[PDB]
RNA sequence: GCGAGGCGCAGGCAGCCGUCGAACCGGGGAUUCCCGAAUGGGACCUCCCGCGGCUUAUGCCGCACUCCGGGGUUUAUCCCCGGAGGGGGAACGCGGGGAAUUGAAACAUCUUAGUACCCGCAGGAAAAGAAAGCAAAAGCGAUGCCGUGAGUAGGGGCGACCGAAAACGGCAGAGGGCAAACUGAACCCCGGGCCGACGAGGUUCGGGGGAUGUGGGGUUGUAGGGCCCCCGUAUGAGACC
RNA sequence: GGGGGACCCUGAGUACCGUCGGUUGGAUAUCCGGCGGGAAGCUGGGAGGCAUCGGCUCCCAACCCUAAAUACGUCCCGAG
């Protein structure tokens, strides 16, 4: 919306930052056992808990 | 705010960098409890200038970025130098 | 820098030397976006538990001042 | 019996001394120990129990 | 507003002069403060006159002494207030009731108390 | 004393003075609040026998209550005949638990320690409750009454540790017919009463 | 403490930390954002807006409601000082409110059941506890839990079903205090001072309580205690801090 | 520390009765509560499964505290 409140946008910031994909280096690391993670997301198809 | 708590980086943007050399202006990422006075008091303080102005924004990540202006006597640019940004 | 070092200087130039670090952990932090060529990248990290160190023994001393 | 004070603590943390042998709960030394005293003086024998139920019990024990 | 423990009316100054025989009583004589110690003491029979405040609450403190003292013919007498009883009495709190045991100095101020309060209700 | 005095005239208080005194009191007490505090007992052998003190720590404060017994909310689902009764009920818990109930929520930071009965007209039931302060030094020093201050104490007449708890709990009897009130009530499945 | 490695799950790049003893382990400290009983005042967004003192300024300490024990005064509960309560906790605990499916081969007394659930109040356990009791040739001698008494006494459209205690054998065992009679300020708390050892104890001053009774005394049954009379002691024997 | 007394004290809307609702195996003999009534108090009072009278036995309410043996496991050691 056009007009939001301080805390909400805050929380957004905070699940925007979430959604991205796992490091490669960590990928490596983990000896590929370790290729994903709960918190990604698709904006039009998985909507935020708020 | 502590003078010396309040900046957590300088922004190296092109963006950032267009305005130091056009608009006499320096951009910080600063503590989002931190408000223009006390943005405006930690600038002078720290680098022994005038700020004429001060404009705050909040990221869509959850950073405080701070435009600061100096005053004509005064040059961004040799900041910029000062802090290494070139 | 060690609290052996710390604990030898008085509170006036801890605070100096606080500012110092800050300031530099500021610079650095803007080096580390502004250029790869790093060749530390364990300085932000250093600085940072130099300046908590700092700050401890800052304590430390007040409470010693003080009793 | 040993009739040593035992330490309990009040709601806001203070200090109490209870008697082993009722449970009765004092603040202050002087009157911990004339209770021990009057109260207990009948085991060894300075004094008798109250109760005829009670000095039936220790006649038998 | 007047409890309804009391029996007669006693003139300002005839109060007065209980409170000053109480207090030559206490100084040289011999009395009895406190209601419970009067108590004791009407009915023993050792009491020469009671002296009863007038603003007991609740009024069970003092709601036998006069039935008690008019069967044992002592004489009794109110007073304002329990403050000026108990200071005269020589305590540093309030007395509810006092009684004099021994007049000492005070006998002829005693038999005229008596005497009044016996002519105005007994 | 003066204490037996005390006890013959509030025996039958319609037999004596205390009628008209309580007449006027009971006249004066319908327009106080439910539970106020006042400054001294009215029935002094009875607060004394009760355990009250002359000394700071101490409160007594008058609750009044409403005679008669309690009217069950009409019930929204369907019921058997035998649970249908709303009207002919009355509380498992002694007005006088009730009243020293309302006194320990008006002050929340003391304990209630006795009550007694101090009269009643048609409608209102009025009790006197005792309460101690369990945090003071006198109380505390007070070997008598300074059990009340360990923290297992906490909250006795809620719990039914009163004089009244104790006989709505059934403690009072005990041999025969007693079997089923020790050592709780709801030891014995809730079955005592 | 341990003794050469270390930088979590987590096998990478680059670096730094450690012999001035790290990493790691046990103990003690420091920092500890915002909301939250949330508490100076507000929440359509865990973010905002105030009033008094100190502070040169950077900044600090207070300001919620319901009460207890005090003080001042503006007598408004207005201000100040000391102290309390609120919320949380898997199961267990204490005190109240309290159904229906179901069984009775239907169903209404009854059963389900003082159960599910609800309200209130505590602890590491809670509750009970020392006989106005039980028992009848004899007796026992506080309370609780275990075996058993026993599917017995007894309840019940005497239908379906429900349902104990005493006694006996064990675990553990512990008993005390008020009100009152009587005495009558000999008393308690708070804040200072000294003697003592910094402690126990002893003592002095100010303030708050206290004769509507602080303190001493006293606590029980063919009775106990008080008070009065007589006889006898302490020069000794405990107990506790 | 013991013998005598001729004087004093020993808990009230309480114990208890009638009635109503609940609860209980408690049955005319369980316990809790509401309403009306309500004592003696030491020259005294209560209990002994319908009520009362007499005998006998046991006890002293209407105030308070009390460790151990007991319940549970958000946790830990140990075992299968
Ligand atoms: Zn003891």
């Amino acid at each position: 919306a056009r007009n939001k409140p301080l805390a909400k946008k805050l929380r957004l910031a905070k699940a925007l930052k979430q959604n991205r994909r796992v490091p490669v280096w960590v990928i490596v690391k983990t000896n590929r056992r370790v290729l994903t993670h709960p918190k990604r997301r698709y904006w039009r198809r998985t909507k935020l808990k708020e | 705010m502590d003078p010396y708590k309040v900046i957590i980086r300088p922004v190296v943007t092109e963006k950032a960098i267009s305005l130091i050399e056009k608009e006499n202006k320096l951009t910080f990422i600063v503590d989002r409890r931190a408000t223009k006075q006390d943005i405006k008091r930690a600038v002078e303080e720290i680098f022994n200038v005038k700020v004429e102005k001060v404009n705050t924004l909040i990221t869509p990540r959850g950073e405080k970025k701070a435009y600061v202006k100096l005053k004509p006597e005064y040059s961004a640019s040799e900041v910029a130098a000062r802090l290494g940004l070139f | 820098m060690k609290p052996s070092e710390i604990r030898e200087m008085s509170i006036e130039e801890i605070d100096a030397k606080i500012r110092e670090l800050r300031l530099q952990l500021a610079k650095e932090r803007g080096l580390l976006t502004m250029g790869t060529s790093l060749e530390n990248p364990m300085v932000i990290r250093n600085l940072r538990r130099d300046i908590a160190r700092l700050l401890t023994i800052k304590k430390e001393k007040l409470r010693e001042r003080e009793k | 019996v040993k009739l040593k004070a035992i330490i309990v603590k009040d709601r806001d943390g203070e200090e109490f001394l209870r008697c082993p042998r009722c449970g009765m709960v004092f603040k202050r030394r002087k009157d911990y120990t004339k209770h021990v005293n009057k109260a207990h003086g009948w085991l060894f024998g300075r004094g008798k129990p109250k109760g005829k139920r009670l000095q039936k019990k220790y006649l038998k024990a | 507003a007047k409890p309804s423990y009391v029996k007669f009316e006693v003139p300002k100054e005839l109060a007065e002069k209980a409170l000053q025989a109480v207090e030559i009583a206490r100084d040289t004589g011999k009395i009895r403060k406190g209601t419970n110690e009067t108590t004791k003491a009407v009915e023993r029979g050792q009491a020469k006159l009671v002296i009863i405040a007038e603003d007991v609450d609740p009024e069970e403190i003092v709601a036998h002494l006069p039935p008690l003292c008019e069967e044992k013919e002592i004489p009794y007498i109110y007073v304002p207030s329990k403050k000026e009883l108990g200071a005269a009495a020589g305590i540093e709190v309030a007395a509810a009731s006092v009684a004099i045991i021994e007049p000492g100095k005070a006998r002829d101020l005693v038999e005229e108390i008596a005497m009044k309060v016996k002519e105005l209700m007994k | 004393g003066m204490y037996k005095y005390i006890r013959e005239a509030w025996k039958s208080p319609k037999k004596s003075y205390v009628g008209e005194l309580l007449k006027q009191r009971m006249i004066k007490w319908r327009r106080e609040p439910v539970v106020v505090r006042i400054e001294r007992p009215t029935r002094l052998d009875r607060a004394r026998a009760l355990g009250y003190q002359a000394k700071q720590g101490y409160v007594i404060v008058r609750v009044r209550v409403r005679k008669g017994g309690r009217k069950r909310p009409r019930w929204k689902g369907g019921r058997k005949p035998s649970k249908m009764g709303q009207v002919k009920y009355s509380p498992k818990k002694s007005l006088q638990w009730i009243a020293e109930e309302k006194a320990a929520r008006k002050f929340p930071n003391l304990e209630v320690l006795n009550s007694y009965w101090v009269g009643e007209d048609g409608m209102y039931k009025w009790f006197e409750v005792i309460m101690v302060d369990p945090h003071h030094p006198v109380i505390k020093s007070d070997p008598k009454i300074a059990w009340i201050a360990l923290k297992h104490h906490k909250g006795r007449v809620f719990r039914g540790l009163t004089s009244a708890g104790k006989k709505g709990r059934g403690l009072r009897n005990k041999g025969k017919g007693a079997e089923k009130v020790r050592p709780s009530i709801r030891a014995n499945e809730g079955k005592g009463k």
